[PDB]
């Protein structure tokens, strides 16, 4: 079945920045549209960023310093963040849809998509 | 000939369309505590990558926005399908009033119109052939509830301006059949047919959960269009959706 693992989270001061992972099995990141999503506490589900393939579609807020892409040639579709802020502190999760679609992607909604993964904990300090 | 008015509607088909009292007719209604979950359905595939509108256009009873279909440039697998099915074209259903105007209904609830997404069976070569099969046919249908725009849908009622009469066509170019599909692909299916003449029993049809929304001042522009052709006496295309049929044996499957 479809497992997606993300890898990468931890702990990290404003202004840093790390890279998250998500590894694909029984899918092929690559076919349809993924992207991520996050969970703060408090706060309600918030679209990050999405990809199929050569168009990339980014969150208001994390645009301008998140990145995402895929190596379809290992299945991992990576978010890089850059110069995180505090507010970011989160977990981060991993989608990816069965909808070939750039419009459908633009949605930005991730925490709509089918295949889901458990997400990792991405602490700012300050 | 046939057409959704009062001499020539829905009901007096079955006198020109005899296949209008099949077994596996659509559209019906789909009774929420009668559908029953099968673990060998797949969630719905639908490969709109290189999808390529061609042409908008009035055909007499609703208007069809065609896609290229030469090769798998949009495609709908994965599903309660088993095999890879072309999209070819799109069109609405709508009623004279925003109460009404979809073709299926759920729980004998009706919602404003709806979208339906026609694919043939590439083992059947061609779509003509296609639609002669038990099988050749996929229509994903997307149900239109009344609410806010739908800037999807905007750039199609948009441009309907050009095809008021029959057999008026635009070059309705570059439209991702995916702006108009819901987020979540919860699904209903059935076997069924097509809801006009000539009304053949082969779509396998799909059915979407959640719909999209439209706002009371949008699907107020679909009813502007005319069933005639230029020339003839105006005629207002107000109300064109078929009934909910009996679903007499089958059953209706669904993906949760
Ligand atoms: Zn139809």
């Amino acid at each position: 079945q479809v497992q997606l693992v993300e890898s990468g989270g931890g702990s990290v001061q404003a202004g840093g920045s790390l890279r998250l992972s998500c590894a694909a099995s029984g899918y092929t990141v690559s076919t349809y549209c993924m992207g991520w999503f996050r969970q703060a506490p408090g706060k309600e589900r918030e679209g990050v960023a999405t990809i199929l393939g050569g168009s990339t579609y980014y969150g208001d807020s994390v645009k301008g310093r998140f990145t995402i892409s895929q190596d379809n040639a290992k299945n991992t579709v990576y978010l890089q963040m850059n110069s995180l802020k505090p507010e970011d502190t989160a977990i981060y999760y991993c989608a990816g849809s069965t909808v070939a679609s750039t419009g459908w992607c633009s949605r930005l909604r991730p925490y709509d998509y089918h295949y889901r993964g458990q997400g990792t904990q991405v602490t700012v300090s300050s | 000939h046939w057409g959704y008015g009062k001499h020539n509607g829905p009901e007096h088909w079955h006198k020109d369309f005899p296949i209008a009292k099949g077994e596996r007719q659509s559209p019906v209604d789909i009774d929420t505590h009668t559908a029953k979950y099968d673990p060998s359905l797949k969630p719905l595939s639908v490969s709109y990558d290189q999808a390529t509108s061609l042409r908008i256009l009035n055909n007499g009873h609703a208007f069809n926005v065609e896609f290229d279909d030469s090769q798998d440039k949009a495609v709908l697998k994965g599903g309660p399908l088993d095999g890879t099915y072309r999209l070819i074209q799109f069109h609405f259903h709508w009623g004279s009033l925003d109460g009404q105007g979809s073709e299926h209904t759920v729980d004998k609830k009706k919602y404003a119109a709806e979208l339906h997404l026609v694919h043939w069976n590439t083992k059947y070569g061609d779509f003509g052939k296609a639609v002669q099969q038990p099988d050749g046919l996929a229509v994903l249908g997307i149900f239109l509830k009344v609410g806010s725009a739908k800037p999807g849908l905007q750039k199609v009622v948009d441009v309907l301006d050009s095809i008021k009469t029959k057999g008026k066509s635009a070059d309705f170019t570059n439209f991702d059949p995916r702006g108009l599909l819901p987020e979540s692909l919860d699904y209903w299916t059935y076997p069924g047919s097509l809801t006009t003449p000539p009304l053949l029993e082969c779509v396998t049809w799909i059915v979407l959960k959640e719909p999209i929304s439209v706002s009371s001042e949008q699907v107020l522009k679909f009813r502007k269009l005319n069933f005639n052709g230029e020339g003839e006496p105006e005629e207002l295309m107000v109300d064109n959706w078929r009934p909910a049929q009996p679903l007499k044996n089958r059953q209706i499957k669904a993906s949760f």
